[PDB]
């Protein structure tokens, strides 16, 4: 079975099992991942 | 009591890839944890009921 795929697959990975029993299951965190990196430093122009 | 689930990669790690690798040489420490916690918050739910 290929735990990245389908949400069922995801389940049976974290269980260990083939077979899983009715109910509810906890498989994995989510979180969004950053789009774009901003910099802001200090726009001082002279070379230390 | 209040149903508390901590996940042990996101306030150990961090967000950071590399601390999530040096995580994973310990072993199921991190997933043991998350066990006796959700055992707990489930055990909650049945005293109520």
């Amino acid at each position: 079975v290929d735990c990245a795929l389908d949400p069922l697959s995801e389940t049976k990975c974290t269980l260990k099992s083939f077979t899983v029993e009715k109910g509810i299951y906890q498989t994995s965190n989510f979180r969004v991942q950053p789009t774009e990196s901003i910099v802001r430093f200090p726009n001082i122009t002279n070379l230390c | 009591m209040t149903k508390t689930s901590v996940d042990c990669t996101m306030y150990i790690c961090g967000d950071s890839t590399e601390c999530s690798n040096l995580l994973l040489q310990y072993g199921s420490f991190c997933t043991q944890l998350n066990r006796a916690l959700t055992g707990i918050a489930v055990e909650q739910d049945k005293n109520t009921q």
